[PDB]
C-alpha cells in the first residue's frame, strides 16, 4: 500500500531524462505520453491509500485526455 | 428589494439571446441593442430613483443566504448612481454605433458589447473579493477581444501587449486574494474589515500591495498604462467611449473600494504614499506625451488616462473633502470624455482617419460637431464655470491635509501642459480651415449638443449634483455605517 | 548576460518577499472562520452531497455566471477575430487510415462518457466543466481525424446561447420567489424535490443546472478549435 | 513514503517548468506545457481535491496544451535566430 | 517551507520570468499559461489542513472532516479563465503573423 | 537689449517641448517586455515596502 508509491516515484523521475536530454523533436513527446500512463496508474494505486470510492473518477478521464494531447502534438509533424 | 436585481441578469439574457437571432436575419441585430439598453436605464432609474429615496442601499441577495457565506451586491448609493451613468452612455453609444461600424461582423460585436456592460454593472455592485476579480476578468476579456477588433496590423498589436499585460496582472491579483483569504479565511467584504485588524501585519501587507497592483494593471496608472493610449487610438469608436468613460472608473473605485476597506493596518500608510506617488507620476507623463501627438485619436487617448490619474490622487489621500469629490470627477469626466470620441469618432467615420491633414479645417466645413470638441477641449482645463473645473478645483483643494504641494505641483502642472495640446488643436480647426466643403452630418447635430448642453447645465448648478456626492461618499469614507448596512 | 542574471535577483527577491509573506500557518488547522458553515450546512441546505457544486452554484452563485460569461466571451471574441466568409481547412494531409476510423469508433464512446461526468456532480466530483471540456475533446477527435469535418454553424452556436439562457432562466423564473431559491426542491413547481439525500431523484436542483451548463461549455471550445482551424 | 514522493514530484513540475521556457522549439515547448499540466494535476490530485485534478485533466492535458499547438500549426515553429552578412542588425 | 508553498510560488516565478527576458511572443504566453497554472495551484494549496480528507464523499466518510470548501470554488472558475484568456490571446498571436511579417517583439513596428 | 527675456522663456519651453518628445519614445515603447520589466520594478518596489 506504501512501497508502491515511492517505486512510481523512481519510475517518473527516471523518465525525466528523455526531456532534459535527448536531441530529437519527438523523443521530448515519447517522453510525456509515457509520463501520463505511469501517473494514471499512480492515480489508481492512491485510491488504495486514501480509500475513496471516487478517486478512480479522475484517473480514467486522465486516460481520455493524454490520448487527445498526443494526436494533436502527432497531427502537426504529418499535418 | 431583490425586483432591482436585473442590473446584471438583464444584459445577461439579452446577451445570450442575440446569438439565437443572429441567424434569424440581419434586419433586427443591430437594433436590437438600442431598445435592451433603453430597459438597461430603465432597470437603472428604478434603482437610482430607489437608492436616492431612503438612506439605505438595497443589499441584492444571491438567494437564501445571508452574507457573509453567500454573494451581496452592495448596491450603494455609489452604485446607483454609476449604473445609472453607465447605462445613459451604453445608450448614447448604441444610437451612435448603428451607422459609424458597419465595416466589420457586427454579427457577434453587439454580445461583445453588452458583455461589457455585464461586467460594468458587475463591477461597480460586487460585494465578495471573488466576484470582484470574476467581473473584473468579464470586463478584460470583453477587452482583449474588442480592441483587437479592426484586424489590421497596427490594432492587431494593440490587443497583444494588453492581454498579455492584464494577464500577468490578474495573476497577481489572485495570488493577492489567496493571501488575504491565507490570513483571515473569509471573502465577504463585511466579514473581512471587521477582521482585518489583528490578523497578521507582516501577511496583510504582501497581500493588500499585490491586490492593490494586480487590480491596477488593468485600470492604468504609470508602468501599466501604456496599452491604453494604444487601446484607444486602435479600436472600434464607439467602443473607445465606454473604455474611456467606464472602464478606467470601475478600476479606479474598486481599488479605491479596497484600499479603504483595511484602513487601520500598518503598512498601508506607505501604500497610499505610492499610489499618490504613481497617480503623480502619471497625471505628468500621460498628459504630457500628448504635447508633440500626431494622431488626434492619440492626443484625446493620453489626455483621458491624465484625467482618471488625478482621480486615483484624491481617492487615495485621506478619508473625506476630496474622496466625496474624487467621485465628482468620476461621474463628470466620463461626460466630457463621451464627448471628445464622439467627435473624433465623426471625424473618422466621415472623412476618413484620425491625422491631423485630414482633421484639419473643421470650423466651416463641419457643422456644430466641431464646437462639441470646441466645448469639450475647453472643460478638460476647466476655464470657465464649467464642471471640470469645480471637480479639479475639489480635487487641488482636496490635495491640501496630507500630500501637499509636491502632489499638487504635477498634476496642476500638467494642466499647464493640457492648456497647450488643446489649443493648438482648436486653432487648426476653426482659424485654418481655407476649405468650405459642407458634408451634412446632422444625425449627431443635436444628440451630442443635448449632452454639451448637459455640461452647460452643471457648470452652472453643481450645488443640485454636489449635494449627492455628499451621500455617495458615504459608501468608500468609512467601514461601520457600511458594515452595519450590511449585517 | 545581464538580463537573465539581473531577473535571477529581482525574481529571487520576489520569491522570497512572497515566501517570508507565506509565513500565516504550516498547513495547520485553524483556517475556516467561514468555511465550517459551508461544509455543516451543506447536507441540509442544498441536497447536493458533494462539497464544490453546492458553494459555486447556490452559495456563490454569481461566480459560474461569470465564468459561462467568460467562456462565451471568449468564443465569440475568437469567432470575431478570425472571420473570412471562406473558412477552408489547412491542406488536409490524411496520414493515416487507423486514425479516422480510430476516432470515428471512439467518439460516442467519449460522448457517452463526457455526459456521465456533468449528469454527476453528487457523488462524483467535478461539475459541468470537465465534462463539457471533454465533451469538446471528443468534438476535437472528430475533427483532428477527418478531411473536412464542419458542423453547421447556423444551428451550433444557437445551443450554446440556448443552454447560457437555460442558466439564467432558472434565475429569472427563480426569481418568482427572493434571488435564487432553487426553484425545484424546496417548492413543488414543475416537479418533486427532497426525495431522500443520495442518489435518489437526483438530489435537489444542481444536476439540471449542470446538464446546461455543460452543454454551454460542451459547445464552447468545439467552437473556437473550429473557427481557429479555418484558413482562407 | 509521504512526503518524499511530494518532494519528488514538486521538483519534477519545477525542473519542467524551467525547461518549458529554455527550449527554442515551440512544439517542445507545447511538450513542456504538457508535462506542466500533468505534474499540477498530479499535484491537485495529491493535495486532495479530485475536482480541479479532473477539471484541469479535461482543461490543460488537450484544451491548453493541445490548442497551442494548434495555433503554431499556421505559425512559426522555430525561436528563428540566426553567419550572415547583414545579420543580427 | 512546505513543498507547495515553494512549488506553488516557483511555476508563478518561472512564469513570471518567461515573460521578461525571453523575445519571442508564443514563448510570453507560454510563460502566461504557467504562471496561471501555478497561481490556481497555490490557491488550492492555502486550506489543506494535514490531516482528514474527502472533499466529495459526505457518505461514507463522517461531515466535518472535509479540506477547504472555499478554495475549490475559487479555482474550478479560475483555471478556465487561464484557458479562454490563452484562447483569447492565440488569436491575436495569429493575427500578428498573418497581418504583419514576423512574431519577435523588437520586430512588431507599426 | 542683447539678453532678453522673450528669449529665455522660449528656451524653457522648447525645452519641456522636447522633454515632452522624449518622455513619449522612453516610457511608452513597442517593446512589451519593457512593459512586463516596468510592472517586475514596481513589485519590486513593493517588495520593499
Amino acid at each position: 500500500v506504501n512501497i508502491y508509491l515511492l517505486l512510481i516515484g523512481v519510475a517518473t523521475l527516471l523518465s525525466m531524462y528523455r526531456v532534459f536530454r535527448g536531441p530529437t523533436t519527438v523523443d521530448r513527446l515519447v517522453a510525456v505520453d509515457i509520463m501520463t500512463t505511469i501517473t494514471v496508474g499512480l492515480m489508481v494505486l492512491f485510491a488504495l491509500y486514501y480509500r475513496r470510492i471516487i478517486f478512480l473518477d479522475v484517473a480514467l478521464v486522465y486516460a481520455i485526455l493524454s490520448f487527445a494531447g498526443v494526436i494533436a502534438f502527432a497531427r502537426y509533424l504529418e499535418g | 428589494s431583490q425586483v432591482a436585481a436585473l442590473l446584471i441578469a438583464l444584459p445577461l439574457i439579452s446577451a445570450f439571446f442575440v446569438p439565437v437571432l443572429k441567424q434569424i436575419g440581419k434586419s433586427l441585430i443591430k437594433p436590437f441593442l438600442v431598445i435592451i439598453t433603453l430597459l438597461q436605464t430603465l432597470i437603472a432609474s428604478w434603482a437610482f430613483v430607489q437608492v436616492y429615496s431612503t438612506g439605505k442601499p438595497i443589499i441584492i441577495y444571491a438567494g437564501g443566504w445571508k452574507p457573509p457565506i453567500g454573494i451581496n451586491l452592495y448596491i450603494g448609493h455609489f452604485a446607483a448612481l454609476f449604473i445609472l451613468v453607465i447605462a445613459v452612455v451604453s445608450f448614447l453609444m448604441a444610437l451612435f454605433n448603428f451607422k459609424a461600424v458597419t465595416v466589420e461582423p457586427i454579427d457577434k460585436y453587439a454580445m461583445l458589447f453588452l458583455l461589457l456592460l455585464l461586467g460594468a454593472t458587475g463591477m461597480i455592485a460586487t460585494g465578495d473579493i471573488f466576484n470582484l476579480f470574476v467581473f473584473m476578468e468579464i470586463t478584460a476579456i470583453s477587452a482583449y477581444a474588442l480592441t483587437a477588433y479592426n484586424k489590421t496590423g497596427e490594432a492587431a498589436e494593440a490587443s497583444m501587449k494588453y492581454i498579455v499585460l492584464g494577464g500577468i496582472g490578474s495573476s497577481f491579483f489572485l495570488v493577492g486574494v489567496a493571501l488575504i483569504y491565507g490570513a483571515t479565511g473569509t471573502l465577504n467584504m463585511a466579514h473581512l474589515a471587521m477582521l482585518a485588524n489583528d490578523i497578521n501585519p507582516t501577511v496583510v501587507q504582501v497581500g493588500l500591495a499585490l491586490i492593490i497592483f494586480g487590480l491596477a494593471v488593468e485600470a492604468e496608472l504609470f508602468p501599466l498604462n501604456a496599452w491604453a493610449p494604444d487601446a484607444y487610438q486602435a479600436a472600434p469608436h464607439p467602443i473607445t467611449v465606454m473604455f474611456s468613460a467606464f472602464v478606467v472608473k470601475a478600476g479606479l473605485y474598486a481599488m479605491a473600494r479596497i484600499l479603504y476597506l483595511f484602513k487601520d493596518v500598518s503598512g498601508w500608510s506607505s501604500l497610499t504614499k505610492l499610489l499618490i506617488a504613481m497617480a503623480t507620476l502619471t497625471v505628468v507623463f500621460a498628459e504630457l506625451s500628448a504635447l508633440r501627438q500626431k494622431n488626434v485619436k492619440r492626443m484625446i487617448a493620453y489626455s483621458s488616462i491624465g484625467q482618471v490619474g488625478l482621480i486615483a490622487l484624491a481617492l487615495s489621500l485621506g478619508t473625506q473633502e476630496g474622496v466625496s469629490a474624487g467621485v465628482f470627477h468620476m461621474l463628470n469626466h466620463a461626460i466630457v470624455k463621451t464627448m471628445m470620441f464622439m467627435a473624433i469618432g465623426y471625424v473618422g467615420i466621415t472623412l476618413g482617419g484620425t491625422m491631423i491633414e485630414n482633421f484639419e479645417g473643421l470650423g466651416k466645413r463641419m457643422p456644430l460637431t466641431s464646437l462639441s470638441l470646441t466645448i469639450g477641449g475647453i472643460a478638460t482645463v476647466g476655464v470657465p464655470l464649467f464642471n471640470v473645473f469645480w471637480s479639479k478645483l475639489r480635487i487641488i483643494l482636496a490635495a491640501a491635509h496630507e500630500g501637499n504641494l509636491w502632489p499638487v505641483a504635477l498634476v496642476l502642472f500638467a494642466s499647464v501642459v493640457e492648456a497647450v495640446y488643446y489649443f493648438r488643436l482648436i486653432h487648426t480647426m476653426w482659424f485654418k480651415g481655407k476649405s468650405g466643403e459642407r458634408i451634412p452630418e446632422g444625425a449627431i447635430a443635436i444628440v451630442l449638443l443635448l449632452l454639451a448642453m448637459l455640461i452647460i447645465v452643471i457648470g452652472v448648478y453643481p450645488t443640485p449634483f454636489w449635494n449627492l456626492v455628499t451621500k455617495a461618499g458615504s459608501d468608500i469614507v468609512e467601514v461601520s455605517k457600511y458594515v452595519a448596512n450590511v449585517l | 548576460m545581464l538580463k537573465r542574471v539581473l531577473a535571477i535577483l529581482t525574481i529571487l527577491v520576489i520569491g522570497y518577499w512572497l515566501a517570508q509573506g507565506l509565513a500565516d500557518v504550516p498547513f495547520g488547522q485553524d483556517k475556516m472562520v467561514v468555511g465550517k458553515y459551508y461544509l455543516e450546512h451543506v447536507k441540509e441546505e442544498t441536497g447536493a452531497v458533494n462539497a464544490v457544486t453546492a458553494v459555486v452554484v447556490n452559495y456563490r452563485g454569481l461566480d459560474t455566471l461569470g465564468e459561462v460569461t467568460v467562456l462565451f466571451i471568449a468564443s465569440t471574441g475568437v469567432a470575431a477575430l478570425l472571420w473570412k466568409k471562406k473558412r477552408e481547412r489547412t491542406a488536409k494531409t490524411e496520414g493515416s487510415v487507423v486514425l479516422t476510423t480510430g476516432a470515428r469508433l471512439l467518439f460516442p464512446f467519449i460522448a457517452l462518457f463526457g455526459m456521465y461526468i456533468f449528469i454527476h456532480g453528487h457523488l462524483t466530483p467535478g461539475g459541468g466543466f470537465p465534462g463539457g471540456a471533454t465533451i469538446a475533446t471528443a468534438f476535437l477527435l472528430m475533427y483532428l481525424a477527418f478531411t473536412i469535418y464542419e458542423i453547421p454553424h447556423r444551428g451550433f452556436e444557437v445551443t450554446e446561447g440556448l443552454a447560457g439562457m437555460g442558466y439564467v432562466i432558472t434565475g429569472l423564473i427563480g426569481l418568482a420567489i427572493g434571488g435564487y431559491f432553487l426553484f425545484d426542491w424546496i417548492w413543488q413547481t414543475w416537479g418533486w424535490g427532497h426525495e431522500n439525500i443520495g442518489r435518489l431523484f437526483s438530489g435537489g436542483f444542481i444536476p439540471i443546472i449542470y446538464t446546461l451548463i455543460g452543454i454551454k461549455v460542451g459547445t464552447e471550445l468545439s467552437g473556437i478549435v473550429d473557427n481557429m482551424l479555418k484558413e482562407e | 513514503c509521504i512526503v518524499c514522493i511530494e518532494y519528488i514530484i514538486v521538483a519534477l513540475m519545477i525542473i519542467s517548468a524551467i525547461l518549458a521556457v529554455e527550449w527554442r522549439d515551440l512544439l517542445a515547448s507545447t511538450v513542456g506545457m504538457a508535462a506542466v499540466s500533468l505534474f499540477a494535476s498530479i499535484l491537485f490530485f495529491f493535495l486532495q481535491a479530485p475536482d480541479v485534478a479532473m477539471t484541469e485533466a479535461a482543461i490543460g492535458a488537450a484544451l491548453s496544451a493541445a490548442v497551442f499547438i494548434f495555433a503554431i500549426k499556421r505559425t512559426y515553429r522555430y525561436e528563428t535566430e540566426e553567419l550572415g552578412w547583414w545579420v543580427r542588425w | 517551507i512546505s513543498s507547495y508553498y515553494f512549488g506553488a510560488i516557483s511555476l508563478i516565478l518561472i512564469g513570471l520570468y518567461a515573460v521578461l527576458v525571453k523575445k519571442n511572443l508564443l514563448k510570453i504566453l507560454i510563460g502566461l499559461s504557467i504562471m496561471e497554472t501555478g497561481v490556481n495551484l497555490l490557491l488550492i494549496s492555502i486550506g489543506y489542513v494535514s490531516g482528514k480528507s474527502a472533499p466529495i464523499l459526505s457518505e461514507g466518510v463522517t461531515a466535518s472532516n472535509a479540506v477547504d470548501p472555499i478554495p475549490q470554488a475559487l479555482v474550478l472558475t479560475a483555471i478556465v479563465i487561464g484557458v479562454a484568456t490563452t484562447a483569447m490571446a492565440l488569436s491575436v498571436a495569429i493575427l500578428l503573423y498573418e497581418k504583419y511579417g514576423t512574431l519577435n517583439i523588437e520586430e512588431i513596428r507599426r | 537689449l542683447k539678453m532678453s527675456f522673450d528669449r529665455l522663456y522660449h528656451d524653457i519651453w522648447k525645452a519641456i517641448e522636447e522633454l515632452a518628445d522624449l518622455a513619449r519614445s522612453y516610457v511608452y515603447n513597442g517593446n512589451i517586455q519593457a512593459y512586463a520589466w516596468y510592472l517586475a520594478i514596481i513589485l519590486l518596489i513593493l517588495v520593499a515596502m
